[PDB]
RNA sequence: GGUGGAGGUCCGUAGCGGUCCUGACGUGCGAAUCGGUCGUCCGACCUGGGUAUAGGGGCGAAAGACUAAUCGAACCAUCU
RNA sequence: AACUUUGAAGGCCGAAGUGGAGAAGGGUUCCAUGUGAACAGCAGUUGAACAUGGGUCAGUCGGUCCUGAGAGAUGGGCGAGCGCCGUUCCGAAGGGACGGGCGAUGGCCUCCGUUGCCCUCAGCCGAUCGAAAGGGAGUCGGGUUCAGAUCCCCGAAUCCG
RNA sequence: AGUUCUCUUUUCUUUGUGAAGGGCAGGGCGCCCUGGAAUGGGUUCGCCCCGAGAGAGGGGCCCGUGCCUUGGAAAGCGUCGCGGUUCCGGCGGCGUCCGGUGAGCUCUCGCUGGCCCUUGAAAAUCCGGGGGAGAGGGUGUAAAUCUCGCGCCGGGCCGUACCCAUAUCCGCAGCAGGUCUCCAAGGUGAACAGCCUCUGGCAUGUUGGAACAAUGUAGGUAAGGGAAGUCGGCAAGCCGGAUCCGUAACUUCGGGAUAAGGAUUGGCUCUAAGGGCUGGCAGCCGACUUAGAACUGGUGCGGACCAGGGGAAUCCGACUGUUUAAUUAAAACAAAGCAUCGCGAAGGCCCGCGGCGGGUGUUGACGCGAUGUGAUUUCUGCCCAGUGCUCUGAAUGUCAAA
RNA sequence: UUAGUGACGCGCAUGAAUGGAUGAACGAGAUUCCCACUGUCCCUACCUACUAUCCAGCGAAACCACAGCCAAGGGAACGGGCUUGGCGGAAUCAGCGGGGAAAGAAGACCCUGUUGAGCUUGACUCUAGUCUGGCACGGUGAAGAGACGUUUUUUCACUGACCCGGUGAGGCGGGGGGGCGAGCCGGGCUCUCGCUUCUGGCGCCAAGCGCCCGGCCGGCCGGGCGCGACCCGCUCCGGGG
RNA sequence: CCAAGCGUUCAUAGCGACGUCGCUUUUUGAUCCUUCGAUGUCGGCUCUUCCUAUCAUUGUGAAGCAGAAUUCACCAAGCGUUGGAUUGUUCACCCACUAAUAGGGAACGUGAGCUGGGUUUAGACCGUCGUGAGACAGGUUAGUUUUACCCUACUGAUGAU
């Protein structure tokens, strides 16, 4: 059964702290606890161990990323940045 | 009056860094002859967290060119490096997330961290997590480049400064409201004796320029001057100007 | 409809604190205690020892609070 | 003899105890016997008082060692100076070694040792201190005293060198 | 051993095995081999697992504090009976037995999860591995060598008594204060609550006797009324557990909420449902629950104990937290949130008599340092004259030493 | 109903992060009303425990000029004392709070003092720090602008004082030697490079070649040296200056 | 006290201008004599007593006293003079009953009698003021109320010549 109607996994917080607050911190609460499909492997087991690192139960590997979220799209763009570089770097 | 709490922080004491379970500093290689003419190959070990810091650190393993030895470093992770990844520094190192060159070597718009201030000082700037420089032009003639810094500084750097190709990990994290007084004072429990915070204006005027009243007010204009003494430099300190930033 | 068991979540014991009776006591059991009634009780929680900061100095979630019954500048000896 | 002791009643603490043990602190208050002057806000034949004598036994239980937050020499710097700063920082900071070559000495003089010199090899890079709750090998059962026992005795083990 | 007027095959007490070694249960495995799985299957309270190898077979390993065994019955204990110096580790007889059960409590071992802008010591010390410099003997009385089984010698120094707290410690004292811990029985009960009790302990807290005036201190009860008392419902009082039903405004949709408001509750005798073991059935074992019904008492039944009064509003502060030890607990402080300010290291801010001195800093702008406001929601108007801060400067008044 | 709530608003003196308006939840925070409840009250009564009480034992302290019955008078303007009257009778017990302008503490209020101390600032006099100029450490070479081969100054350089960073001060500068390319008519040169990028392996303590030496009997055993690993150099290498 | 007037007439039933004479100390002032080696500072609650400048009640005189109701005056303080909402309040105002709902003193009676609402320490908020520290007979909230066993007095209790 649908338990709440809108609060989701903040709804852990009650009342406290403000509707607007409570909202904006649900979107982070439910990224930084997702298991992530692992690129390595592809089972679903990349799961969050500090702010930013990120680690596979299956294949043991760990990976240096956003804090809430696997990859963010900052590092997501530099990356196709760096590698567009290096080709005119060697043509 | 009595020494301001700003005064008491210089000496030590009670506001000396939390450093008892920090890792180690993070650095870049020592360069040395591998880095200087071709490259080196490292391997990372393990992506771990440092207390105290957003961003995590990568302990990536080199040989010793000259001794049967291993080498241990600790970098500051760029976002995208995983364990059993192999690395490489050196004047000849590939444009790769994680590698090291020097900025010389790099092309226009190359976004780099832990970046070297001055050149074989192991890295300075664009440190904390999420941030990154930016390569703007190189000058081959005076050999130095002009990078831009997180700040928005742009700042001309010798050429032969290193650098880590990619963004620090752990980005975005300032995106969250910390929502509670209690998981502020877990952070600050990790860094160093500054929380929580007490106004000026809270205060008597025995302890702070601020305190004292019969209304809690400042009473004296709060931007003070840039030679103000200690103890009297408090609240806006050489404020070119104040108020809402409207417009650019 | 079940399962699950989050929380600076609620009632409430140990613990920690100390609202009111402006109760007791007020040459006291006590140079601050006693009783009922109360606050909180997974956290910014309570606590032992080790160590650090020393007097115009320290330390203060800030009451000029605390700094050995002493604090809007400790105590000791001297100046005297 | 209201108060000490033994016996019998009636009660209370009610396993978060008024129970059995420790740490810090005390320092003989512990145990036996004696006194009942002073003290124990009445008394006492009693006491943690007074007096006279005893009592604490370990490779294995702790300390001892390690390092923690930290404290703290030398080098160096400063300092009128007692000195302070500083802890790897402006340092020729190792007194060690497998092995090899030379001599000198020995003894179960056969050949092995020792000792002195030379060759060779050596990051650690910080003296020293810092915890009777952290780390840290290895001891348990039965008996035994007025008072001591995982310590004494009987037995059965174990670690280290 | 106790009770035995009557009853009670009854109530109470007690009914061992150490370290180390071996063996075996049991628990655990992200260990191996066969094999190839969708009509997907396996599986937990939850999960979670699989072509990167699931199910199913067969194995290997780790911990075994559990049971047996050597210890070890010789000892200890229970009990009956004899001895002696009788202050003997005195001597004998018998016994030290068999099952069950649990979300029970305490400790411990393990598996799996959740929380972190918190990631939760170091070193001494010990061990394995990779490498192959070397060494050992020439068929033997074989040698170097051995982390194997026995055997031999030793382990020095210091502490150790007792109290550990309504009388051995600190408060001038045998002071109702303070002072760090471990173990933890039966009943009721949700319970380490309160109430009674066993083991253990105590003698009422630095005195006794006789009275039972006033006034007190601490407890109670009051007809009728019900805040008329008072600054003010201060104080006391009402409520209170649990089951079933029911529940508004407002709301940040989480709450409000035990809202509010009702009914029920004893004892006794039954009924029904909820399981395991063995060999849609049969037999044997069981552990507490829930629900319903009859009967029943002077309507008493959460019978003691334990145990929220409620509602409608206004002000302030969002909340949780903190504070004047000893007259102020609050609207004050903090807080998340918000917004300004300085700084790219020859730096910002700060310490210091002093330095190639020190803190932030094992730091690097998503950082550090300095302020103000104070959650969320909606908004934050105009004023740069004043006072501050800041920015440009030989264009250019004043302006020290040299 | 000087209270509360809702409205009104020319508001002594409301008002926008000196934050304005709000609002769910929360509060040992302030206030008003209502239900229930009641000894708060009308209006008090009774009961229990410990006291007080009396006794045996034991036993302080605060305080005290002398003391201690009133009315009026006058008086330092409120007498226990004095004047004039009233009157006065041992020693004591339980209570009580009228008085002793009761006790307590050289009044915290107020003023004075040429007594202070905490704090503030646009008070007076200074001061650490800080910004700024000059002198010294303090050098070398070029130009440009001046002045009379010397000297003032501006710019650009240099390095050697001085400073910064890194390292276990580990390959720096120059040249040689070798490789791919270019292009002048096989050789010279513009001029480049210095052997590692697929995999979560391994990687030291020299192989090889050349030259000498020794020991035992050309064969056995053991040494040394050179290349391998280019040569020469004056600051370890960089950054400032 | 005088008496111009008011009272249809009529100065004095009841009033009373312009003037003038007193009393009192339940108002506030003025002064600064006592008290600063301290006389506890508002109000309420409780409790006793006293004054009369009499509201009621007893006995009376006079009215513009027919009755009823009321008004003025005399002897007069014996006995009474209440329950409440708002306010800390004294004061004030209103509701209700009543014969009446009079006015005052006692160190502005009464804090080792209470209470502590206000005032009037230290915390804190707002407004005005101040550059500020801070100020405000301006608001607001929280803020320790000690001692009797002595003498007298008084209340009762033995008792004394
Ligand atoms: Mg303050
Ligand atoms: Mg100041
Ligand atoms: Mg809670
Ligand atoms: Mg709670
Ligand atoms: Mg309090
Ligand atoms: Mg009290
Ligand atoms: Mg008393
Ligand atoms: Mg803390
Ligand atoms: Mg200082
Ligand atoms: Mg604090
Ligand atoms: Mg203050
Ligand atoms: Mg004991
Ligand atoms: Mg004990
Ligand atoms: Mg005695
Ligand atoms: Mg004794
Ligand atoms: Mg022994
Ligand atoms: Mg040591
Ligand atoms: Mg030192
Ligand atoms: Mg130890
Ligand atoms: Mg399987
Ligand atoms: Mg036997
Ligand atoms: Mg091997
Ligand atoms: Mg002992
Ligand atoms: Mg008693
Ligand atoms: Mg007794
Ligand atoms: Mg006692
Ligand atoms: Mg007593
Ligand atoms: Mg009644
Ligand atoms: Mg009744
Ligand atoms: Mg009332
Ligand atoms: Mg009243
Ligand atoms: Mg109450
Ligand atoms: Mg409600
Ligand atoms: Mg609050
Ligand atoms: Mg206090
Ligand atoms: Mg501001
Ligand atoms: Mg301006
Ligand atoms: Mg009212
Ligand atoms: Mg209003
Ligand atoms: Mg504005
Ligand atoms: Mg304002
Ligand atoms: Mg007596
Ligand atoms: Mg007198
Ligand atoms: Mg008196
Ligand atoms: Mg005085
Ligand atoms: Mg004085
Ligand atoms: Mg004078
Ligand atoms: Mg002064
Ligand atoms: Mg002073
Ligand atoms: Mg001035
Ligand atoms: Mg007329
Ligand atoms: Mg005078
Ligand atoms: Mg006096
Ligand atoms: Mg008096
Ligand atoms: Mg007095
Ligand atoms: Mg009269
Ligand atoms: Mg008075
Ligand atoms: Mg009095
Ligand atoms: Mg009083
Ligand atoms: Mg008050
Ligand atoms: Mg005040
Ligand atoms: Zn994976």
């Amino acid at each position: 059964a649908k338990r709440t109607k809108k609060v989701g996994i903040v709804g852990k917080y009650g009342t406290r702290y403000g509707a607007s607050l409570r909202k904006m911190v649900k979107k982070i609460e439910i990224s930084q606890h997702a298991k992530y499909t692992c690129s390595f492997c592809g089972k679903t087991k990349m799961k969050r161990r500090a702010v930013g690192i990120w680690h596979c139960g299956s294949c043991m590997k760990t990976v240096a990323g956003g804090a809430w979220t696997y990859n963010t799209t900052s590092a997501v763009t530099v990356k196709s940045a760096i590698r567009r570089l290096k080709e005119l770097k060697d043509q | 009056g009595r020494v301001i709490r700003g005064q008491r922080k210089g000496a030590g004491s009670v506001f000396r860094a939390h450093v008892k379970h920090r890792k180690g500093a993070a650095r870049l290689r020592a360069v040395d002859f591998a880095e200087r003419h071709g490259y080196i190959k490292g391997i990372v070990k393990d992506i771990i967290h440092d207390p105290g810091r957003g961003a995590p650190l990568a302990k990536v393993v080199f040989r010793d060119p000259y001794r049967f030895k291993k080498r241990t470093e600790l970098f500051i992770a760029a976002e995208g490096i995983h364990t059993g990844q192999f690395v490489y520094c050196g004047k000849k190192a590939q444009l790769n997330i994680g590698n090291v060159l020097p900025v010389g070597t790099m092309p226009e718009g190359t976004i780099v961290c832990c970046l070297e201030e001055k050149p074989g000082d192991r890295g300075k700037l664009a440190r904390a997590s999420g941030n990154y420089a930016t390569v703007i032009s190189h000058n081959p003639e005076t050999k130095k480049t002009r990078v831009k810094l997180p700040s928005g500084s742009k700042k001309v750097i010798s050429s032969a400064n290193r650098a880590v190709v990619g963004v620090v990990a752990g980005g975005g994290r300032i995106d969250k409201p910390i929502l509670k007084a209690g998981r502020a004072y877990h952070k600050y429990k990790a860094k160093r004796n500054c929380w929580p915070r007490v106004r000026g204006v809270a205060m008597n005027p025995v302890e702070h320029p601020f305190g004292g009243g019969n209304h809690q007010h400042i009473g004296k204009p709060s931007t003070i001057r840039r030679d103000a003494p200690a103890g009297r430099k408090v609240g806006l300190i050489a404020a070119r100007r104040t108020g809402r930033l409207r417009g650019t």
